[PDB]
């Protein structure tokens, strides 16, 4: 699309020869290679452990529509790889009844864990901060609630089903189950930072597009040694809404914003289940539910009456009802 | 049958006669019969369901000998067994900690979620009409035709196990699951 | 009181109403006429939501519930105690919306900086009126608008996805999640990499754009570049909130059925039908 | 980068060839799969 | 046995006390840049007050 | 249920997914697919 | 016709050709593999007499009044 | 037969090599581990004749149930 | 024909062929695998009389 | 037929064949494994004549 | 790339690779058709 | 022997294998705890003869 | 790349690693077919 | 790189690893075998 | 990097250390079977 810069409208520009003193180098910043995209022997573990995780998942979706190629395309998002039976708790389950599951799910854990390693030890070996890896961090620590909630209540059925639809189901169910997680004030939080970063983000991508014909964009520059670019930012927040960033410090509220929707969501999770099983109720207790006017009144008859009963094992018999 | 139809039920010489002259049963006589009481039944002692609306013949079979929506036996966990043997479909608990007295999965609330879409897509309503979604356990948020919908499950499991399935002998191979 | 620098760019200039009356500041912030239209609609809309706490059951936080009209009224105003009272809010916002974006375009116009930043919260207010005017309009009542409450509000979205019975489905909802989730993770990969070339370990030298350029290579397989990262982070934003109206109009006013069902199209192409 | 007329003439022999030979091979499919199952 | 405090309560005034913790700290760094501001009757330090203008060290190539 | 007894292999889903039914089957009628939906007979050499 | 190859490069018409076709013969067999009639992997053996047939029109008064299949 | 390392860097065959016998091992200890006739933490100490044979079929528990009492 | 090689490289059309090959003959195998009548691996020792056949046309 | 080792680097062509047979070895196990009659883990033992056969039992 | 002189070499071993790769089909559908006949 | 510790830097192999170690003790007690059979920390005081046996085979 | 000697070097242990495979994997069908056969 | 001598030292610690951990499977196959046989 | 020298310096350690493991694991590995075996 057009833009509103000329740099890269027309005339862009070919390094025939490498960049770093389109190409790319062949050295070393320090004793990080620069070349080819950076693996290290953790890197290469993660790739193996991933692949055959997501070997695992695939092949038991493909098995489950009997192996049919057209209807593995056709009905893809609908097919999945399902945890455990919940009458096993934590005990090892069937090969075909969650024992893949928790298969596919431990070499993707390992897998993940050992890609953290990688970013980790490229961000030291370029001479960086630690902060990306512990951003990822942040989203890892949510992704093991989906352990870590399910071994707290007991069983591995309560894990997420591997599958395009049914882990929306799965994520429906969990709030049904748990008595609406809106109720849920870590959720509530965690949506709070999730739309904060995309408010931050549309702000400070527009900021520095605002400012890119002076240099607004060379980020780094504008830190050490601040331009018009950074003062004209600092300065249109400040008259709109009162106050106002840095340059540098702006990457402090993305990079928080952003860390803390993965970190309440976390917690959010390991709450539910363990301390909390009823978030509506809960929200009651705590004040958050708006009254509404009774929509039906039960008779105490009533009462006893449309008691349920809860959810039980399936008939594992097809009755005669011949008599 | 159609209208006028009565040979579709009777040896039409002598209405009294359950069988044929080669003497195999009038079977269609003999499931009408069993029709007559089950609607009866339907009217008399589900009216907490069915109410001065009330049901006849014409509401399932619509001028065809075949309603719509039968079902077979098929898997364990089909949810359509709500209808017959099973009960229970709660999987909420009633207090805001984690107790003993509630230990349902979330795959349990799975098949509640695909048992309601199917109850949902029956009616051609969706979930609010019989829920506040903030909370689906509640009763007094709900509207009053949750409480028709209840009794329609019971129903429903007296047509079938006192009715419809005993009628597996009667029918003909071709009509069986 | 002024930055250390600011006060040498405090000029005249740059307003599209009201010439000189309205330019001049009042403390940090920048007045204009849309300053002063913004303070109205902010104030009336404001002492009207206090008005409906004080007349509804209670004056906790969370549970006060500023509600729409009935159905039944339509596109007419409502009795104001019965939804009335909610629909002049909604026209204060609307002015209180719209008054700041203008606003914002007077400021950037006096700074010459680009207009991006009008723009993009025009997103957000288009997100904002496709819940309150155009869907409720295409639906032809008022009443189909959300509750201005803390949590009432969440009510209404909940039976609102219930209404298509598995709201996960919606094709435009997917879209629309996948723009927020990767908005997120590119917010936190673009401040991570700029904080750690700036704030590297104790005695290292400061970093440069090209290791951060290495760095993202590494992680994506591709540069990005300076400009890019923050032309995708304002296209993942913005478009995250341009696909969520998509998903919210076309629920109820052009689909009526079950979100699953929506997808029996792609079971029925020819190819494999 | 380009074609001469004389070797686009070479090139269109082959062309035309190929065409034919497969029209040929799709014509016995055909033929084979009516009197297996008519179509119409 | 306490009824009304629970552990989810707990928790998120836990999270609130580190939260407003986190926004003291983040405008700290928001004023590295064009404070102490001016005014009339002098300087002003807002609050909190900004940490100090920051000094980057530059890599050499000699 | 105080012990559990084994459908036959032709009433097992292959799907193990719990919402399947109301999800896709409820309007997926393509007569290939309904046949995938269980397990085929399966019977030792013994007894054809 | 020759020309035509002057006017268009032969290595991308070739391609495009080729890929064309390739498309189109997967499209039309899958099309057949999920018709009835034309099953061939499960029907193949079947004589055309007993292959599957699409269903008519009503062909009579469209009125008819049912009798129950024999017990 | 040796130039193979010339070919190829030792230092990054051999990561690959103990990623790939690692992740093998894992699977088929796994993969037995959820097997009936040779889940041997809960039933190696019993007899050769005495573990189960047959038991292939694809449900053999319940899917459904509530979880396990939770005290 | 042989000139063809001058207008395509012979290595980028190789890989391409083995490429389409291996794809198209595992869509034919688990085609077959997937159907009744040539799901071999459960039922190749039947005899070709018993072996499955898709249903007919309604006999009249 | 060793030129084509000149055509194509053997590095990339031999990383490429191990990788292919890898997942292949892989596929098929797992077909076999999910099949009732090569279920050889759990059903190994049996001799061949009362194996799994995909096939209904006589007699309707 | 090719001087026409490795093409026509490329050629022959191209062309016979694949009509013995359309050889070895043909007994792998003999085998087939002998096993199972489709028609 | 010795000689790996050329070809790699024992810096980094130590904590890898450190790391391995941890990570694969972990793994096992979290197998055994989870188990009925070894489930120690209720029922570790419980005799041999008196601890949890895996169903033996009806082979039906 | 490589020299012609070289390559001619490379194809023999290409041609007996492939040989020692597929001996291997022949081996090992008989004996899955002497123990199951799949026709 | 590697050179030839180096490689050729490497390869024979390669293939004699490679042996003997094929020799303790074997014999973890023979224990195995021995308590609880597959076939 | 090490000398070859230190290298076989490190090595007699490294050995040693992994004997070490071994004889703990293999008195756990007695203990636990003397309590509960597993076969
Ligand atoms: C939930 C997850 C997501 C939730 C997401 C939440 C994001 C929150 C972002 C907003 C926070 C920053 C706001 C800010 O710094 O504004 C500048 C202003 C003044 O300081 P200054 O700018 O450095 O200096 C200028 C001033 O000294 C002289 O200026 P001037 O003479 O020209 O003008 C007059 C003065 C008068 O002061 C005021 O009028 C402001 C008084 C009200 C401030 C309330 C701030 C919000 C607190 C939120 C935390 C909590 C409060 C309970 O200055 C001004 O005119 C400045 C006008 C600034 C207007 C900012 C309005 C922001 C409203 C935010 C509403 C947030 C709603 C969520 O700062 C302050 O007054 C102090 C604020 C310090 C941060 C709050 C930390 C609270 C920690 C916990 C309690 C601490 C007790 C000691
Ligand atoms: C009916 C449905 C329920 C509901 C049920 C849930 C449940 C259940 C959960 C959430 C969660 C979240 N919900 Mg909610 N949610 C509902 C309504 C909403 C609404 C709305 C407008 O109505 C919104 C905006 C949200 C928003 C959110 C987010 C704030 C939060 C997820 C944070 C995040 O970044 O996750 C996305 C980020 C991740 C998942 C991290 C992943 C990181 C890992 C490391 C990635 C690994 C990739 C790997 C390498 C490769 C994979 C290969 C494949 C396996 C093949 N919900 C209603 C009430 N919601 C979560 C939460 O935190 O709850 C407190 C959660 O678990
Ligand atoms: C480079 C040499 C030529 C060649 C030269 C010859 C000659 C010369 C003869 C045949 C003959 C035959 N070839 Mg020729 N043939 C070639 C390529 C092929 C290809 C192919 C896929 O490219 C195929 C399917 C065939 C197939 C056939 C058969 C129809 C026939 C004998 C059986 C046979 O297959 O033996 C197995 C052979 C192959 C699979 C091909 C590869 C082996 C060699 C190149 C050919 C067999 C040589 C034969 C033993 C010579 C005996 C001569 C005595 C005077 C009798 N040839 C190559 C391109 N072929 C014979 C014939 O016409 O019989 C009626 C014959 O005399
Ligand atoms: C702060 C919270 C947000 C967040 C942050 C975040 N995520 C991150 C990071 C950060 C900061 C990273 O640095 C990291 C990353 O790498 O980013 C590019 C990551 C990441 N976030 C990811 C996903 C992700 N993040 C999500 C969300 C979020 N991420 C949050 C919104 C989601 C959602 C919303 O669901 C997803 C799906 C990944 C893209 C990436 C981590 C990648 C990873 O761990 O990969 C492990 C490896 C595999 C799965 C294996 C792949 C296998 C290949 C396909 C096989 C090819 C063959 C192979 C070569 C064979 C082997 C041969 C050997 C010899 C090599
Ligand atoms: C592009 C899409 C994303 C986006 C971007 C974005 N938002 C922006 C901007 C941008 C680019 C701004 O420049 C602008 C700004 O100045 O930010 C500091 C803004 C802004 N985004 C805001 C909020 C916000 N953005 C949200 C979302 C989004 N913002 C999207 C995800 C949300 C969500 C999802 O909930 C919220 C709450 C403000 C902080 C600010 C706009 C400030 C403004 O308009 O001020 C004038 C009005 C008032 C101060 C008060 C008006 C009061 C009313 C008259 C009465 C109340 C009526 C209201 C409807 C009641 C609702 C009650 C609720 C409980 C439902
Ligand atoms: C087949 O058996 C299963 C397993 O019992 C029945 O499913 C039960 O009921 C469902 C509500 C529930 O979902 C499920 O968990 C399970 O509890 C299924 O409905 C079929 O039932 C018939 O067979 C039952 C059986 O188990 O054999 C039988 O039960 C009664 O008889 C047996 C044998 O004497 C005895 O063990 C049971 O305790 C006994 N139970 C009761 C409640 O009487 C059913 O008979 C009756 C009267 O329930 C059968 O039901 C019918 C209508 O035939
Ligand atoms: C069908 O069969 C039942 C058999 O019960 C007949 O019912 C009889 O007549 C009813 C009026 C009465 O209520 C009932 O108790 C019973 O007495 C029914 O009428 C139909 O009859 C025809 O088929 C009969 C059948 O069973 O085959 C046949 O009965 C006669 O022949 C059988 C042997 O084939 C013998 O067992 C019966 O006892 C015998 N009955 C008599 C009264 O002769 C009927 O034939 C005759 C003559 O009645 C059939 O009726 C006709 C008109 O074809
Ligand atoms: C469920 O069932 C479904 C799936 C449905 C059924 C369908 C299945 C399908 C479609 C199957 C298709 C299979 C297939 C297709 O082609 C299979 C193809 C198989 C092939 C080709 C195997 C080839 C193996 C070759 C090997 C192992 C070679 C080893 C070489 C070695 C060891 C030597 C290395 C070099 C050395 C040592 C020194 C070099 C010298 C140097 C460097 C010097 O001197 O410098
Ligand atoms: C799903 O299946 C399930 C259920 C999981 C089942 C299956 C499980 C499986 C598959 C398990 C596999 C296990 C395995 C496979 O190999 C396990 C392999 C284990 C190994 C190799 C362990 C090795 C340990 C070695 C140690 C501890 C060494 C320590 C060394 C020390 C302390 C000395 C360091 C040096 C010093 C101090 C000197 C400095 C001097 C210097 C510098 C100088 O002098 O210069
Ligand atoms: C031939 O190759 C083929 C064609 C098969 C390759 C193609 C494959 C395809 C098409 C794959 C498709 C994959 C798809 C579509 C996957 C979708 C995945 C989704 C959407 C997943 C969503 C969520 C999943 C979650 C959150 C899973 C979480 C699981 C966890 C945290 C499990 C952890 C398990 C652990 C830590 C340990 C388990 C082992 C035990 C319990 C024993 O502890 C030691
Ligand atoms: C070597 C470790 C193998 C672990 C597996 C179990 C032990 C089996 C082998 C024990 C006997 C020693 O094994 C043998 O060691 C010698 C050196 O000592 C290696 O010898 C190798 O390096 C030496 C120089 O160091 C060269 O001169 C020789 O040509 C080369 O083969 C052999 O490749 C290996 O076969
Ligand atoms: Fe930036």
């Amino acid at each position: 699309m057009l833009e509103y810069q000329n740099l890269f409208t027309r005339v862009q520009v070919r390094t025939v020869p490498e960049p770093g003193i389109f190409s790319y180098l062949a050295g070393k910043f320090g004793d990080a290679q620069i070349g080819p995209i950076y693996l290290g022997w953790a890197g290469v573990l993660s790739l193996i452990f991933g692949f055959i995780a997501i070997e695992i998942i695939g092949l038991n979706m493909w098995a489950s529509v009997g192996w049919d190629p057209v209807e593995f395309i056709r009905q893809l998002p609908w097919l999945a790889l399902e945890p455990p039976p919940p009458q096993y708790g934590l005990r090892v389950p069937p090969l075909n009844q969650g024992g893949w599951y928790l298969m596919a799910g431990f070499f993707l854990t390992v897998s993940i864990i050992l890609w953290w390693i990688r970013i980790y030890r490229r961000a030291r070996a370029l001479q960086m901060g630690s902060h990306l890896p512990w951003a990822f961090a942040s989203a890892i620590f949510l992704y093991s609630t989906f352990f870590f909630q399910p071994l707290l209540v007991g069983s591995w059925s309560e894990m997420v089903p591997f599958g395009i639809f049914p882990h929306l189901d799965w994520t429906s169910a969990f709030s049904i189950r748990y008595g609406n997680l809106y109720y849920n004030p870590f959720h509530a939080l965690s949506i709070a930072f999730l739309y904060g970063s995309a408010v931050l983000f549309a702000m400070h991508g527009a900021t520095i597009l605002a400012v890119a014909r002076m240099g607004g964009e060379r980020e780094i520059e504008q830190i050490t040694d601040r331009g018009t670019a950074a003062e004209r930012s600092m300065l249109f927040w400040r008259w709109c809404m009162g106050f106002n960033a840095t340059m540098e410090s702006i990457h402090r509220w993305a990079w928080w914003f952003a860390v803390l929707t993965t970190f309440t969501g976390g917690i959010g999770i390991l709450l539910t289940g363990t301390v909390v099983d009823n978030w509506y109720l809960w929200g009651v207790k705590h004040g958050l539910v708006a009254p509404y006017p009774a929509q039906n009144q039960l008779t105490p008859e009533q009462q006893d009456l449309l008691r349920g009963r809860y959810q039980g094992t399936a008939p594992d018999s097809f009755p005669s009802y011949v008599v | 049958a159609g209208t006028g139809n009565c040979a579709y039920c009777h040896n039409v010489a002598a209405f009294q006669d359950d069988t044929l002259p080669n003497g195999k049963p009038l079977y269609t006589k003999i499931v009408a019969r069993r029709m007559l009481q089950m609607t009866r039944n339907i009217n008399g002692n589900y009216s907490q369901h069915v109410k001065n609306t009330g049901v006849t013949c014409y509401t399932c079979h619509m001028g065809k000998p075949l309603p719509n929506g039968l079902w077979f036996y098929s898997s364990q966990t089909d949810y359509l067994r709500h209808y017959l043997d099973r009960d229970g479909a709660r999987v909420i608990t009633q207090g805001v900690a984690p107790s003993n007295a509630n230990r349902s999965s979330t795959k349990q609330a799975e098949w509640t979620y695909a048992l309601m879409i199917s109850q949902s897509r029956s009616l051609g309503v969706n979930c609010t009409y019989c829920h506040n979604t903030r909370q689906f356990a509640s009763w007094r948020e709900a509207p009053p035709a949750r409480v028709t919908a209840y009794h329609g499950i019971l129903m429903l499991r007296d047509v079938n196990q006192n009715y419809l399935a005993p009628l597996q002998p009667v029918y003909p191979a071709v009509r069986l699951g | 009181a002024m930055l250390s620098f600011e006060k040498k760019y405090r000029v005249r200039g740059g307003t599209l109403i009201g010439g000189d009356l309205f330019d001049f500041w009042f403390g940090p912030f920048y007045v204009g006429f849309f300053g002063v239209t913004t303070i109205f609609f902010v104030t009336l809309g404001t002492l009207l939501c206090v008005w409906g706490a004080a007349m509804g059951p209670t004056w906790n936080l969370w549970q006060i519930n500023i509600a729409p009209p009935d159905l039944k009224y339509g596109l007419g105003l409502a009795p104001l105690r019965e939804g009335g009272l909610w629909q002049i809010i909604t026209l204060c916002a609307l002015g209180a919306f719209g008054s700041w974006a203008l606003r914002q375009a007077e400021i950037a116009r006096k700074l010459g900086m680009g207009m991006h930043i009008p723009w993009a919260y025009g997103g957000a207010i288009l997100a904002y009126t496709t819940l309150v005017v155009i869907r409720p309009f295409l639906l032809g009542a008022w009443g189909h608008g959300f509750p201005y409450g803390i949590f009432s509000h969440l009510d209404w979205v909940s039976n609102v996805g219930y209404q298509y019975l598995h709201f996960h489905y919606n094709p435009a909802h997917m879209i629309a999640v996948t723009f927020f989730f990767t908005n997120c993770l590119a917010l936190a990969m673009h401040g991570s990499l700029i904080l750690s070339v700036t704030n590297p370990p104790k005695g290292t030298p400061t970093g440069t754009s090209e290791q951060e350029n290495v760095f993202f290579r590494d992680l994506l397989g591709y540069s990005i570049g300076a400009i890019g990262i923050h032309r995708l982070g304002l296209f993942l934003a913005v478009g995250a909130a341009v696909w969520s109206a998509i998903c919210i109009v076309i629920s109820g006013p052009f689909w009526t059925q079950g979100w699953p069902e929506w997808w029996n199209w792609w079971l029925n192409l020819p190819i494999w039908k | 980068g380009g074609m001469t007329e004389e070797e686009a003439r070479r090139f269109h022999g082959y062309m035309v060839t190929g065409t034919l030979g497969y029209v040929v091979v799709a014509s016995v499919a055909h033929f084979l799969a009516w009197s297996w199952r008519p179509w119409f | 046995m306490m009824e009304y405090i629970d552990g989810a309560q707990i928790a998120l005034y836990a999270f609130w006390l580190f939260f407003f913790g986190l926004i003291i700290y983040l405008r700290r760094e928001d004023k590295r840049e064009g404070y102490p501001l001016e005014s009339p009757q002098g300087p002003r330090d807002g609050w909190p007050k900004g940490a100090p203008k920051k000094t980057y060290v530059h890599r050499d190539h000699g | 249920g105080s012990s559990y007894q084994q459908a036959p292999i032709t009433n097992q889903r292959r799907m193990r997914g719990i919402m399947i039914q109301s999800t896709l089957w409820d309007m997926d009628r393509k007569r290939s697919a309904t046949r995938q939906r269980y397990y085929p007979a399966s019977t030792p050499a013994n007894q054809l | 016709m020759h020309r035509i190859w002057l006017m268009y490069d032969p290595r991308r018409v070739m391609v495009a050709l080729v890929g064309f076709l390739a498309v189109l013969a997967l499209v039309i067999h899958f099309v057949l593999l999920s018709s009835q009639r034309y099953s061939w992997i499960e029907n193949g053996t079947l004589g055309a007499d007993q292959a599957p047939v699409g269903a008519s029109a009503p062909a009579a008064a469209a009125e008819m009044s049912p009798l129950p299949p024999g017990r």
